């Protein structure tokens, strides 16, 4: 309502949110898919069978 | 100026075409032209040593960069001749001068 | 007028992908025409980041594909992006072709 | 009939206007693909430029 | 004194300028900030 | 281009002084006949380039006597020099006939443009 | 040049000015056309008329006495209008046939004659005046379904089954005594009306009128009437506006006249001060426009309207206007409100401090009805004075930065591009 | 395309054929409700194709009330497809009115071009 200045009014903050955001989800996305893939498949890693032949 | 300013574009591409071809030779002179020219990019500041380390794909004037450069040699004579179609269009909304230099409305010829 | 309709190279993208007159009942079989043209972009860009490591002589042809699926960093995306790129294109114009050939598209003045 | 008399479009019309309704929903979208889609093909250039990089058995004979 | 013209763009329009690249280039060193995250590119 | 009002702001400041008119007028004579214009047939105002919407103003407001005159001096200049010749001496301008036909209509088509640009750019306050 | 109002159970308001060489004496009433139905719609211009028809107006021609009336929204008059030495005749006409015996005027063959009169007006209207039978369609697309978009003179077939008993179903539940003011402007005194008004015991019987049931709604829409054989177009477009008694009543004045009206064959009319003015005669885009602020008791209409020849670049018309009106919000000159407030204060003593008797009763009635009393033209001088540019741009980005609007247009309207095309010009997207 | 007098000649020859006519007309009859143009609201003259000087001619020839009406029907098949629906049955067209009201126009301007193209191409002797 009274936030589109604060969000998404301005042609320089319409554009300069989404290319704001546009790195911080970058890196966020990032790490949360790699911490999922390496818990579905743990036990099967490199890291998993080094610390087995120690 | 719009015509003029087309042209510009097309001398610096016609630079670049000539340079990536002499060093598909490989030659003497063809591979200490290309030390030398790709050693200018080390300069910039901040971002130095990243446009030359891409530019050779690797860390010398070797395998990489004569490979990569005859494959862009086959691309920039199709970019020139589609600068010559926007050329020739700037071209015809005017028409050419005269060597009298006014205007040539009043007497024209197929 | 506005200066996308009078400049010399604007009003090309102005007549042709903004201000074009359209037939307000087309469906999503009209849509396959543009999406040929993202094909054929895809494919040469991806063909010429992979002619820089392409060897053509019969020797050493087969293994420089293998070159590129191994050893160049994301060169599997760049290979399996093209030989599956060409089967997605054909796949298109067949259905172009069959649009044209149900709608009656070929008749006069077409 | 009269061409001042509008037929129905209440069938599709809102009860209420509420004129900041219409215009945060529809901002909130259309940013949102904007948004990913500055992500989207800011990765897509960034590998097409990392495979001109030293392979894998140039950086092995250094 | 009536502003200051050379042309067109005068005091009657840099007024509103003047904050007006307060993120048109905010967003052109953040549109930079997109493009250079993942090949080598620092800040300062 | 620089305007023809600042041409005339300059030059006029030269023609009303003693010492400056004594150095730049015979410099000023010797460069008209080494241009060569009258040679081909043309005035000076002939010569001046006219895609600009000034330029085109002060051609509309001339009249139509002088207006046809032009016409044949510049269709005759562009035959002479595919011929790659030059008129007889009979037929070159001289000097009491290469007057500033169009300058009064250009510098008051000048005038009423800088008028009407400097009200469009106001700071009056109460 | 001040006005008095006195209750003794009736409103009379009125405004002497001893330089004046005639009087006018009437009633006005506090409801209009957004007070009626769909079925019984123009039943008030049905009131106008035989007030004016010839067997009334000949009994009027004989004591030296002129009539007239008007028909809007929110309210309605009827003004007799005579010398300044023969207003006591002005009253028993107005009491005789109108208040008191009003039976004998509604025959049936004075009714008849009448009806059919009114019926060839209206159908006249539809077929030749065509920059205000859209803007009549504007009114009609932007409050649908509510009372506000009924049209003043009412429609063809609402005229046709319209009946004798209709009328005074009209009258008994709006011509009241509480719904009514009765006015007096040019050479006449406030004490001689008020005295000669209490001589006898002139008044009416039961008031409290019926109570609204819809409110008023904006909505944004487009209505596409298309007719080939005109030689022209002619296009209407606004936003919402201000009401009356509305904190920003002048504001939005202020407004309009920052853009005001063109006319492309007035030589001193291209020389104006306005920056929309350098993109119209380039191309020659359009033959005439002017801008408008409308104002009820409910809501009103920020706009403008237009008539080109152009018919293949209309879009451009439509766009360099819409892009101005962006920089109310962002980017206006001290210049321009400057400008605009010194015009204003012309356009508006025009209006009241004109000539015409029969003007300032319909001025000054509806002003008593809505407000109980008269605003001074000092006093709005005073607040014209005191907007600065912060106001303008407060208003401006509440009423018109990325809003709704409504179109109306008829003629060669082929070019006029669909809604969205439109609707996007509402922000500059610079800001 | 065939022509019109072509379509005519095969067409004429069946219904002046009691043992034709028996066969083919249950048929055609099937036909044409198996096509479903009725339902969005359209004659069949309405779906000839317009792009040949014979049938921009026979357009011109026809009468404005029966031109404006055309103009509509087309509109309403429009706006009817984009929202995949069909018309109620209300306003179907009835299988009295789809009349050839552009045969006759069609029909004259086809024998007005042999006539002139048969006078084109002439052997006559002495
Ligand atoms: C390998 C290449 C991948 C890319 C290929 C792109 C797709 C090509 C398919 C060809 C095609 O476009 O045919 C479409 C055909 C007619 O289309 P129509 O305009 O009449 O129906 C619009 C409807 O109102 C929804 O239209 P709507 O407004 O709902 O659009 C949203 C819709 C969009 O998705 C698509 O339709 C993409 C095809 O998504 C939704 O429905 C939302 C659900 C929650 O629909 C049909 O008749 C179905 C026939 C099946 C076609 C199979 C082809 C065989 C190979
Ligand atoms: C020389 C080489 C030339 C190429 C030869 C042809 C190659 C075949 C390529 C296969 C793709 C072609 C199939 C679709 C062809 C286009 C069909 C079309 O244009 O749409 C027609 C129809 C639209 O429906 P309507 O408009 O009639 O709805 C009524 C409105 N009043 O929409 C439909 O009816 C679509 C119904 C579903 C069609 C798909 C069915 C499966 C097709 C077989 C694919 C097999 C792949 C292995
Ligand atoms: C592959 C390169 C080029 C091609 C094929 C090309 C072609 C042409 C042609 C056909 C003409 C019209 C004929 C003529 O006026 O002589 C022309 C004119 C012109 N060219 Fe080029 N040109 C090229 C490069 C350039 C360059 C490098 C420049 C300037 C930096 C340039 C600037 C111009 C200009 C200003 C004209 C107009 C001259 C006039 O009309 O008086 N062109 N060009
Ligand atoms: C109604 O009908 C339509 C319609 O439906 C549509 C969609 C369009 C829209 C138009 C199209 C879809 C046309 C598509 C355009 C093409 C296919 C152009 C052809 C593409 C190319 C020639 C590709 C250009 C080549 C490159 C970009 C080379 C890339 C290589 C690079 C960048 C290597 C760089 C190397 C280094 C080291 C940086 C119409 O114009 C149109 O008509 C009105
Ligand atoms: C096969 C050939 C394909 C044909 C190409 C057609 C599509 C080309 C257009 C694609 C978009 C390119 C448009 C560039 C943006 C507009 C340029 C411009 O403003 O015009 C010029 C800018 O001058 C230039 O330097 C042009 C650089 C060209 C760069 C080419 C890469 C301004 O010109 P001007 O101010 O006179 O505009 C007319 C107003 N009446």
């Amino acid at each position: 309502s009274s936030l589109y200045k604060t969000f998404f009014k301005r042609n320089a903050v319409f554009v300069g949110t989404i290319f704001a955001g546009a790195f911080v989800f970058q890196t966020v996305f990032d790490t949360a898919i790699t911490s999922w893939y390496e818990n579905h498949n743990k036990g099967k890693l490199w890291k998993d069978v080094k610390a087995r032949i120690a | 100026v719009t015509l003029w300013n087309v042209g510009v574009i097309i001398f610096i591409l016609t630079i670049a075409t000539a340079f990536l071809g002499y060093c598909c030779v490989y030659g003497q002179m063809s591979h200490w032209g290309a030390t030398v020219i790709t050693n200018l990019f080390s300069a910039i500041p901040f971002v130095g040593n990243d446009i030359v380390s891409w530019l050779w794909g690797g860390f010398s004037v070797s395998n990489p960069t004569i490979q990569r450069f005859f494959a862009l040699h086959y691309l920039v004579p199709f970019i020139i001749a589609a600068m010559v179609i926007m050329h020739l269009m700037a071209l015809h909304i005017h028409g050419s001068s005269n060597p009298l230099g006014i205007t040539g409305n009043l007497d024209r010829i197929p | 007028m506005a200066f996308r309709k009078s400049n010399v190279y604007l009003s090309l993208v102005n007549s042709y992908i903004i201000d074009s007159p359209q037939p307000s009942s087309i469906n999503y079989w009209w849509n396959m025409g543009s999406l040929l043209g993202l094909c054929l972009v895809i494919q040469i860009v991806t063909g010429i980041f992979m002619a820089m490591h392409y060897s053509s002589n019969i020797e050493l042809a087969f293994s420089s594909v293998e070159h590129i699926m191994r050893d160049v960093h994301n060169g599997y995306i760049l290979r399996y992006l093209h030989a599956n790129g060409a089967s997605f294109f054909f796949m298109v114009m067949f259905m172009h072709m069959a649009k044209g050939l149900y709608y009656g598209s070929y008749r006069s003045p077409r | 009939k009269s061409t001042y008399r509008t037929p129905n479009f209440d069938d599709v019309l809102k009860e209420n206007n509420d004129a900041d309704k219409g215009r945060s929903y529809a901002y909130f979208m259309v940013g949102a693909m904007g948004l990913l889609s500055s992500a989207g093909a800011k990765s897509t250039v960034e590998t097409f430029i990392s495979s001109m990089t030293a392979t894998a058995d140039v950086l092995a004979m250094a | 004194k009536t502003g200051l013209h050379f042309g067109r763009l005068s005091l009657r329009s840099l007024t509103a300028y003047a904050p007006n690249l307060m993120l048109w280039g905010g967003a052109s060193m953040l549109g930079l900030f997109v493009f250079t995250e993942g090949w080598p590119k620092f800040q300062d | 281009p620089q305007s023809f009002t600042s041409i005339a702001r300059i030059g006029d400041y030269i023609l009303k002084s003693p010492v400056l008119s004594k150095l730049c007028v015979p410099v000023a004579n010797q460069f008209i006949n080494l241009a060569g214009y009258k040679k081909l047939g043309l005035k000076f105002d002939d010569l001046i380039a006219e895609e600009n919407p000034i330029m085109q103003t002060a051609l509309r407001r001339l009249p139509e006597d002088e207006s046809y005159a032009r016409a044949y001096r510049i269709i005759r200049a562009h035959q002479t020099e595919l011929t790659h010749h030059l008129l007889p001496r009979n037929e070159w301008i001289k000097a009491q006939e290469d007057v500033p036909y169009l300058l009064p209509y250009i510098l008051e088509a000048e005038a009423a443009a800088k008028e009407k640009d400097e009200l469009d750019n106001i700071e009056v306050s109460k | 040049a001040e006005v008095t109002q006195l209750s003794n159970g009736i409103v009379v308001a009125t405004e002497h000015n001893p330089s004046a060489h005639t009087a006018s004496v009437g009633v006005v009433f506090g409801s209009g056309a957004a007070n009626e139905n769909p079925y019984n719609n123009g039943v008030s211009n049905l009131w106008k008329n035989i007030f004016l028809s010839k067997e009334n107006s000949a009994v009027a021609a004989k004591e030296g006495l002129a009539l007239s009336s008007n028909i809007s929204r929110d309210f309605q008059s009827y003004i007799v209008s005579s010398l300044p030495g023969s207003t006591d005749k002005s009253l028993d006409f107005l009491n005789q046939s109108f208040i008191q015996q009003k039976a004998n005027l509604l025959s049936s063959s004075n009714f008849e004659a009448t009806k059919k009169s009114v019926l060839k007006q209206v159908q006249d209207f539809e077929e030749n005046d065509h920059p205000n039978r859209v803007l009549e369609h504007l009114h009609s697309t932007a409050f649908q379904n509510t009372p506000l978009s009924l049209p003043t003179r009412g429609t063809l077939e609402s005229l046709e089954n319209l009946v004798v008993a209709d009328l005074e179903s009209f009258a008994n539940n709006h011509f009241l005594n509480s719904n009514a003011v009765v006015v007096g402007t040019g050479n006449i005194k406030h004490e001689d009306l008020v005295n000669s008004i209490e001589s006898k015991n002139l008044s009416l019987q039961t008031g409290t009128k019926p109570v609204l049931k819809k409110k008023a709604a904006f909505l944004g829409s487009e209505v596409r009437l298309r007719d080939d054989t005109l030689p022209k177009a002619w296009i209407s477009l606004a936003v919402e506006g201000e009401p009356v008694n509305s904190p920003n009543y002048f504001v939005a004045k202020l407004a309009a006249q920052i853009f005001g009206s063109y006319n492309a064959f007035e030589p001193a009319s291209r020389l104006q001060g306005i920056k929309l003015l350098d993109n119209i005669q380039e191309y020659q885009l359009c033959d005439n426009f002017n801008h408008f602020s409308l104002s009820y008791k409910d809501s009103g209409l920020w706009g403008f309207s237009t008539a080109t020849r152009n018919v293949t670049m209309i879009d451009d018309l439509i766009h360099f206007t819409l892009k101005q009106w962006n920089r109310l919000t962002i980017s206006v000159t001290d210049t321009e409100v400057e400008r605009a407030k010194s015009l204003l204060k012309l356009q508006l003593g025009q209006l009241y401090e004109s000539g015409n008797p029969v003007n300032d009763a319909n001025l000054l009635g509806a002003e008593v009805l809505i407000k109980g009393s008269k605003l001074s033209l000092g006093e709005a001088f005073k607040k014209i004075d005191a907007i600065t540019v912060k106001d303008v741009k407060a208003w401006a980005g509440k009423r018109l930065w990325d809003q709704d609007i409504a179109i109306a247009g008829t003629g060669q309207i082929e070019g006029l591009l669909d809604y969205m095309r439109i609707r996007s010009d509402m922000s500059m997207m610079r800001w």
